[PDB]
């Protein structure tokens, strides 16, 4: 019993972290097989960072402009390409610790673990959601760039995020492992701002199902709702609209607790309207939107405490 | 502004 | 910038997890050098668990009553002693992945990471505090026993917790790596209950210092307080009393933000009295007690955003 | 009661 923001064990990822230096900029990279990936802004000095041209800054570098240390051992660079907003460095050693892995782009609302690193050296692990406005509420200091986000499905590491920058809001922006940003952001120090965000409706509902599976029922009520009547209410409280696809994803959690989705929306409709009455759901005095339905199936018991 | 890290 | 409940990277611990079976009870163990530790209740059947005598159940077992699998490889047991509420199994292989490590007993209010495992197989990592009433608000299913808590200081793993059981509250109880429980609990299925808990005053104050270092100041006020006048207030809101030792530990955070401790207590005294006015501190609408002062120095910038 | 896990 219990319910925590749980991250994936990080070992398989720790073995791919390295440090990458260019001039006097140092950040982290990820070493898979014989390639090291990192943000391309590693080739910038502070002056460059306001108006960089990467095509043009990169041709002014050779392989030996890049230092790659893994622990103690120096890795020699023998190749370099730009890929969108990342670099790819071919090196002379293949990483003996390369795990089974793949790269996926994730969708807003989805969730993942972040391994925070400084100077190629893992410092911590925590669990995140990709926000609707495409930021993350991470925790990062200077030198954290090239820290990655991931999931584990069985034996396989799904890399989905690389850290590039921090917004004025204090939130973070980055990239998939192909170099394509999440969001409208660009790797430059200019005026740039998070779009306004929204609460992840699908997730809140997942989290209410988790409360019930754990054996708490107080927030339920006897009503039902039409999808459209819910959405009229959702829009006024800045929630994402619920769609039919979202309703279908909540199927097995519906099946496990015998609560119909639309009954649960009615429950939420009520919580939004009347507050919680200074009470808690799974420990929280607020409605929690950073567990997906999948996050709830994995952590929770397959048997409801009825 | 914006801070690359 | 940002502030998350951050756990330690878990790799060095993943390599010590194994599975341990006795009869038809299976739980996890920790393999350091040539020893595997696990809860002693692994030698119990469901009937045994209500009134066990361990001295007596254990003499009725030999080395080959215990199956130890690490991944695929079977490890042969060549020795077994009871140690308080743990077993120690000498095996034929020394763990090639044994990290530098030590065992420490931790004090209430202190904090640590938990690697949740089922059948010797790490499933997740999250960050915990040892509560004043000696429980933890973990997340554990059946088969999680022998999951361990830890800290990392540099290169060294400080093991401080092993999971044994779950209380009626839904919270968790266990042991140091010497077998001595935290709390008055015993490894039996009887009537047993958490003592009432208290909020960790030292930690709340750490967390307020973290808000300021991150650059938020709204909750401050112009008052100061005597330690004793604060405590009179603290006791009515079920906070631990503040002591002089706690005040001294908050020294470097005082020094970094130029806020005197006793000024910060006055700030808290005020928050307890008037609420937050539906506002947030570091994202939270409530006062957060699971970061220690050390947790704040490690995660936060050494430079205040003034 | 109490649940050893």
């Amino acid at each position: 019993s219990g319910f925590r923001k749980m991250a994936f064990p990080s070992g398989k990822v720790e073995g791919c972290m390295v440090q990458v230096t260019c001039g006097t900029t140092t950040l982290n990279g990820l070493w898979l097989d014989d390639t090291v990936y990192c943000p391309r802004h590693v080739i910038c000095t502070a002056e460059d960072m306001l108006n960089p041209n990467y095509e043009d800054l990169l041709i002014r570098k050779s392989n030996h402009s890049f230092l790659v240390q893994a622990g103690n051992v120096q890795l020699r660079v023998i190749g370099h390409s730009m890929q969108n907003c990342l670099l790819r460095l071919k090196v002379d050693t293949s990483n003996p610790k390369t795990p089974k892995y793949k790269f996926v782009r994730i969708q807003p609302g989805q969730t993942f673990s972040v391994l925070a690193c400084y100077n190629g050296s893992p410092s911590g692990v925590y669990q995140c959601a990709m926000r609707p406005n495409h930021t993350i509420k991470g925790s990062f200091l200077n030198g954290s760039c090239g820290s990655v986000g991931f999931n584990i499905d069985y034996d396989c590491v799904s890399f989905c995020y690389m850290h590039h920058m921090e917004l004025p809001t204090g939130v973070h922006a980055g990239t998939d492992l192909e170099g394509k940003f999440y969001g409208p952001f660009v790797d430059r120090q200019t005026a740039q701002a998070a779009g306004t965000d929204t609460t992840i409706t699908l997730n809140v509902l997942a989290w209410l199902y988790a409360a019930v599976i754990n054996g708490d029922r107080w927030f339920l009520n006897r009503f039902t709702t039409t999808l459209n009547d819910f959405n009229l209410v959702a829009m006024k409280y800045n929630y994402e609209p619920l769609t039919q696809d979202h309703v279908d994803i909540l199927g097995p959690l519906s099946a496990q607790t015998g609560i119909a989705v639309l009954d649960m929306c009615a429950a939420l409709k009520e919580l939004l309207q009347n507050g919680m009455n200074g009470r808690t759901i799974l420990g929280s005095t607020i409605l929690e939107d950073e567990f997906t339905p999948f996050d709830v199936v994995r952590q929770c018991s397959g048997v409801t405490f009825q | 502004e914006s801070t690359l890290q």
